[PDB]
This record gives structure tokens, C-alpha cells and sequence, in this order.
RNA sequence: GCUAGGCAGCUCCUAGCUCCUUGUCUCGGGGAAGAGUUGAGAACAAAGUGGCGAACGGGUGAGUAAGGCGUGGGAAUCUGCCG
């Protein structure tokens, strides 16, 4: 079962994430069959948000069947290609904000 | 209803009850605070772990607490 | 796209549980059948190429 | 504290061809056809016909299940 | 408790001494909360011995409020002879309907006349001809708005409750009309009928439909609850009016509504808040209700307020545990309070 | 309050959502504690029987001088799970 799956790849304490194609008894970092782009979770700058993914594969792949997982549905919906988590039920109550 | 509530959610925030009790105190206070909020209060990681998780099961209503 | 307002009624979460089961099932489904046809159109395109 | 087998075994003839169902939906039941029990009176398969609140729509002989499950009560 | 009614009692019986023994069953009837299956059977055997009928009534009353007295055919000859041997004819009546809803007696209404004969009370023969009216079971308009002139003659409410029950259980009393309320509305007015008139003109006015219920009705039932002039009746017509919808609007409602009375009153106010938003939409009012308790705290008042709530069986069960697990109540009311809060999860969860 | 079901000659009483039988003791022909088994509320319980995984993921480099490894292939095969 290629599980389209999302791979820590970076410094301690600080990571990033990054998407590749792997095999489910496959490790973590293991042999992947390619990586898809990537996907920073580090709120930025320019855009002081988040960035990162790559398209025109995960269409290919999904279609020979891939089943992932849930925190790289977080993305294949933002993105788009998926429909919304079907675990988006409600919110946390009372944020706030002074600065 | 803190004590229900609680003695619901169950016999490990034995003094947490009362320490949420004594002070300020609140049903949906609870629903509503959060980690630092809870660990201000010398809860345990556990405790403040099944704290919350219930607690979002509240928020849905999954949990609705009764003595049995 | 709202997919919200699942927790209603005490103790009844089959609702978002039907939800998931056959809405995301059927939706992941259909966007696969459309993916299967879009690439193979693809793919004799480039044979014709 | 009483099964299928329990309930239909009380009947005569095996009480082969009567309903059931189960008791908090006067909406579905099945009828027995005939009853093939296993051993020391417990434990017994069969099939049956479909009678929705009392309305047959079943046609050909289909098992019916649960037939050890431990909630059982007759239909009158 | 009732620990406590075959606690001590067994002294009162054996102790050689009827007046230990009346001195006992006046301390379990003071107490007050003990009446049960034990109640009848021991206080029967000890009354019949300390030779005090008053109290031996006293028991069987609330023997029949808190235990069988209906239940299969449930015969009490001697002991509705002791009833009415206390010469209470309230008392006599009391256990006289309590067997008479088991099943057909006579003996009942008469040994009520006789105590009636021996106590001298107009109301109580009244009521105990209202047990017999109700365990008749039948009902009729003319005789109806005869009765209602009758107990307009006496100038009180106790005929008029009586053939308010004998209606409203027999269960032909108007036959889906509105100039036959009329002209029981007049039988009644022959009174003016304050706080009877008050409340069944509520629930005639407010049942289901005669045309439309509207603000004119809604308001007149009230201010004929104002005419009433008591605490209690204005909370029953608050309550009549929680039990229709409204006159105007809901923020209206609750506008009114939130004007709390004295006590016997701001407990159905409550309650009855509740169980018609409950009713209505949700019990998102009756949360806002626990909030005007749980701010204004009007404790016994309150308390028997969201006793009936829980008694009310709406959908929020445990809700109602998380919104009374932390709360006050008087003497006597929590332990069934919140046991039926759980028997409300036991009716839904 | 309103509706579907046994009890003993449409009525007299048993179970449901809106908003329990018989026998001893004792009370009054029906109730009062009382044993035992029909009518339901749930908990894993020993475990088991089972299904799945413990063959992955971790550790080492004695051995292996290429039956291995890299690189490029192929047919003579299989491929739980995924689609």
C-alpha cells in the first residue's frame, strides 16, 4: 500500500516536513519511491504563513490507489484534489489576541 | 457541574476536582482554557491530558457524566 | 465547502459517522474514477503524439 | 437470558412456522422455515422468510442469524 | 427516612406503653418523610393498639401519598373505619378516594359523611363528595354548571375543584367547545371563582385551539390570574402560559417570565420555563433558567424548581446533572431529586 | 396526555413516548417482606477459541574475496494488505 506520506527532514527542534511517495513497511526516512515537492510547517514572513506542495503526481498516484494519511490530508485538501477532513467538526471557543 | 463532571471523568484528578473547586471554577471555563492555563496549576501531564480529552468529548456532548 | 456541525444530539455520532463512511468514501471514489479516466486520456494523447 | 434456540424449541413440532423479531421494531421480522439444531437443545440453524410489520416479502429460503445471541423474546 | 419508621417503632409498639407509642408515630409523622409498604402495615398494628385514631389517619394518608393505594384492588375497610374514626372528614376522604381509585367503594363516602358528622366540616364533605364523583367517572355540562353554582352558593374553591376533577377525569367535559366554555365560564363568574376560574380558564383557553390563541386571551387569562390575588396562582397562570406558547414573542416571554414570585411559585415558574422550552425548541431556556438560579438563588423555591425539571424527562439528562451537581436544595427533595435525574437518563440514556 | 397490550365480562387494567409468581406472614380478599428466575442496563472476566501483527521497525559487521555489491537486463514465476 503506497501510503503518500509526509517525512520529518531537518534540524533538531526546528523541523520540516517533506512529502514522498513511500512503502508502508518502508521506515520513516526509508527508501521512498520519490519525494513530491515539500511542505514547510514554519509560519513565515513575506506571507507569514506556511508554504509547499507539488501537483500533477499525487493525481497519478491516487489514481493506482494510494491510501495516506490523515495529517497529509491536512494538505491534499487545502490544496485541494480531496475533500475536507471528515473529521472538521467544530472549533476551540475563546481566542484572543492584544498585540 | 464540577464534582459530577469530574468524578466522571474519573478517579485520578481526585484533588484536581477541588482545585479547580476552590478556585475560580466553571463548567464550560473548562471547555473554553487550555494547556499552560491547566499547568499553571501543578496538574500532572496525564491528568491535564485526560482533562482535555473528555472535555472535548463534553463539547460534543459524547460524554454527558452520570454516577454509576 | 462546509462539512461542520457534527456533534447535535446527546450520544448519536453515527450522523458524521455515516458522514464519513459513505461521503468521504464515494467522494475519494469519484475523484479516483475521474483521475483514472484524465490520465489514460493523457497517456493516448501522447501516443497520438 | 434466553436465545433463539431457546424460544423456538419451546414450541411443538419444533414450532417450525411462526415470526420473530426483534421487539423494539414492530417494523421487520423473520419467519421460520425449519429448524437444524446442533446439540444438547441450544444451539440450532435455519432460514426463513421475511415478514416487515407482519407483511411477508421473502421468497426463497434465507439463513437467520443472531441465532445465538443471548436477547431473545417470541412474537405473539 | 423510613429506616427510621420501623426504627424506634418497635419500641413505640412493645414498649407497654400507648402513650410511648402515640409519642412515637407523632415523632415519624414529624420527621415526615417515611410512608411506605411498612408504613400501612406497622403503623396499622400500633394505631389499632394506642387506641389514636387521629394518628392512625394521619398514617394511612400518607401511606396512601407514598405507597400502594390503588395498586391491584387495594381494600382498606377497618383501616377506612380508623381513617374516619379519627373523625377527620378531610382525613376520612382521603383514604376513602385512595381506595376508591383502587376500586368501587361506598363505604368510603359513607364513612367520609359520618367523620363529616363527627368533625362538622362543610369543605371536607365537599371533597369527599368529590372522591365519589371522581371514581363515578362520568361527566355532563348542565349538572357541570349546576355544581359550579353550587360551590358559587359556598363561595369557595373546594366544590369548584371537585367538579373540576370529576370533569377533567371523566373526560367528557366539553366535547371541543367555546360557547359551552362560555356558559361554564358563567356558572363560574356566578362565583367569580378567583383562583379556579384563573387557572381553568388558562388551560381551557390555552389547551390546543377554540380559533386561535392570541395576545387578547393570552393576557385576559392573566388578568383574571390578577384578579385572583395570590403568588401561587400568578406562577400557575406563568405556567398555563409556558405550557401554550406565548402571546407576543419569545423574547417578550421570557421578559415576563423572568419576574420572579414568592415561594410555591418561582419553583413552577422554573420548572415549567424549562420543560416548555424544552418543549418548544431546546433546553437552551432551561439553561438560562439554572443561570436565574444560579444568580438570584431562590433556594427551596428553585430547588423543587429543577426537581420537577428532572422529573420533566427532557433530553438533557446528564445536563441537568452538570447544572445540579453543583446547587442547593431544602429538606427532603434531593435524594428523589437527583435519583430522577438519573431515572430521566434511565427514560432517554 | 396520548396510544398499544393483557385481564376478566367496548370495558378493566399493563407497558410506552410527549411533554415478576408462589408461598409463608399479615393485613382487610390484598398487602408485606422474601426466594428465585422471566422481562431488561451495562462492564470485561478468567481466558480461550479466533482474526491480525510480532518476518516491520531497531542493534552488530564475526563471517562473506563474490552464490555477495553497484550498474544494466530477462523469463521460467509468485505478489496479504492497496485500487
Amino acid at each position: 500500500v503506497v501510503r503518500i506520506r509526509l517525512s520529518r527532514f531537518g534540524c533538531k527542534n526546528r523541523p520540516f516536513f517533506r512529502v514522498m511517495a513511500a512503502d508502508s513497511r518502508s521506515p520513516r526516512d526509508g527508501k521512498h519511491l520519490e519525494v513530491l515537492g515539500y511542505f514547510n510547517p514554519l509560519p513565515g514572513q513575506d506571507g507569514g504563513k506556511r508554504m509547499g506542495l507539488k501537483f500533477d503526481r499525487i493525481k497519478y498516484w491516487l489514481s493506482v490507489g494510494a491510501q495516506p494519511s490523515d495529517p497529509v490530508q491536512r494538505l491534499l485538501f487545502r490544496s485541494g484534489l480531496l475533500p475536507p477532513p471528515p473529521m472538521v467538526a467544530m472549533g476551540r471557543k475563546g481566542g484572543a489576541r492584544d498585540t | 457541574g464540577i464534582p459530577e463532571f469530574l468524578s466522571g471523568i474519573g478517579g485520578g484528578v481526585e484533588t484536581h476536582i477541588a482545585k479547580l473547586e476552590t478556585e475560580l471554577g466553571d463548567l464550560p471555563k473548562l471547555l473554553v482554557t487550555r494547556t499552560l492555563r491547566l499547568k499553571k496549576f501543578g496538574i500532572p501531564c496525564k491528568h491535564r491530558k485526560l482533562i482535555l480529552k473528555y472535555s472535548h468529548k463534553y463539547r460534543l456532548g459524547l460524554w454527558k457524566p452520570r454516577a454509576d | 465547502i462546509g462539512s461542520w456541525e457534527a456533534p447535535s444530539d446527546p450520544k448519536d455520532a453515527e450522523r458524521k459517522l455515516a458522514q464519513l463512511r459513505r461521503d468521504y468514501a464515494k467522494k475519494v471514489r469519484v475523484y479516483r474514477k475521474e483521475y483514472i479516466h484524465e490520465i489514460e486520456m493523457l497517456r493516448v494523447e501522447k501516443q497520438r503524439k | 437470558k434466553k436465545n433463539l434456540i431457546e424460544v423456538a424449541q419451546f414450541l411443538p413440532n419444533w414450532g417450525i412456522g411462526y415470526h420473530m423479531a426483534k421487539a423494539h421494531w414492530n417494523g421487520i421480522s423473520y419467519e421460520i422455515t425449519k429448524i437444524n439444531l446442533y446439540k444438547d437443545g441450544r444451539h440450532g440453524k435455519a432460514w426463513g422468510i421475511v415478514h416487515k410489520d407482519g407483511l411477508r416479502a421473502a421468497e426463497a429460503p434465507k439463513k437467520i442469524s443472531g441465532v445465538h445471541k443471548r436477547c431473545w423474546k417470541y412474537i405473539p | 427516612a423510613a429506616a427510621a419508621a420501623a426504627a424506634a417503632a418497635a419500641a413505640a409498639a412493645a414498649a407497654a406503653a400507648a402513650a410511648a407509642a402515640a409519642a412515637a408515630a407523632a415523632a415519624a409523622a414529624a420527621a415526615a418523610a417515611a410512608a411506605a409498604a411498612a408504613a400501612a402495615a406497622a403503623a396499622a398494628a400500633a394505631a389499632a393498639a394506642a387506641a389514636a385514631a387521629a394518628a392512625a389517619a394521619a398514617a394511612a394518608a400518607a401511606a396512601a401519598a407514598a405507597a400502594a393505594a390503588a395498586a391491584a384492588a387495594a381494600a382498606a375497610a377497618a383501616a377506612a373505619a380508623a381513617a374516619a374514626a379519627a373523625a377527620a372528614a378531610a382525613a376520612a376522604a382521603a383514604a376513602a378516594a385512595a381506595a376508591a381509585a383502587a376500586a368501587a367503594a361506598a363505604a368510603a363516602a359513607a364513612a367520609a359523611a359520618a367523620a363529616a358528622a363527627a368533625a362538622a366540616a362543610a369543605a371536607a364533605a365537599a371533597a369527599a363528595a368529590a372522591a365519589a364523583a371522581a371514581a363515578a367517572a362520568a361527566a355532563a355540562a348542565a349538572a357541570a354548571a349546576a355544581a359550579a353554582a353550587a360551590a358559587a352558593a359556598a363561595a369557595a374553591a373546594a366544590a369548584a375543584a371537585a367538579a373540576a376533577a370529576a370533569a377533567a377525569a371523566a373526560a367528557a367535559a366539553a366535547a371541543a367547545a367555546a360557547a359551552a366554555a362560555a356558559a361554564a365560564a358563567a356558572a363560574a363568574a356566578a362565583a367569580a371563582a378567583a383562583a379556579a376560574a384563573a387557572a381553568a380558564a388558562a388551560a381551557a383557553a390555552a389547551a390546543a385551539a377554540a380559533a386561535a390563541a392570541a395576545a387578547a386571551a393570552a393576557a385576559a387569562a392573566a388578568a383574571a390570574a390578577a384578579a385572583a390575588a395570590a403568588a401561587a396562582a400568578a406562577a400557575a397562570a406563568a405556567a398555563a402560559a409556558a405550557a401554550a406558547a406565548a402571546a407576543a414573542a419569545a423574547a417578550a416571554a421570557a421578559a415576563a417570565a423572568a419576574a420572579a414570585a414568592a415561594a410555591a411559585a418561582a419553583a413552577a415558574a422554573a420548572a415549567a420555563a424549562a420543560a416548555a422550552a424544552a418543549a418548544a425548541a431546546a433546553a437552551a431556556a432551561a439553561a438560562a433558567a439554572a443561570a436565574a438560579a444560579a444568580a438570584a438563588a431562590a433556594a427551596a423555591a428553585a430547588a423543587a424548581a429543577a426537581a420537577a425539571a428532572a422529573a420533566a424527562a427532557a433530553a438533557a439528562a446528564a445536563a441537568a446533572a452538570a447544572a445540579a451537581a453543583a446547587a442547593a436544595a431544602a429538606a427532603a427533595a434531593a435524594a428523589a431529586a437527583a435519583a430522577a435525574a438519573a431515572a430521566a437518563a434511565a427514560a432517554a440514556a
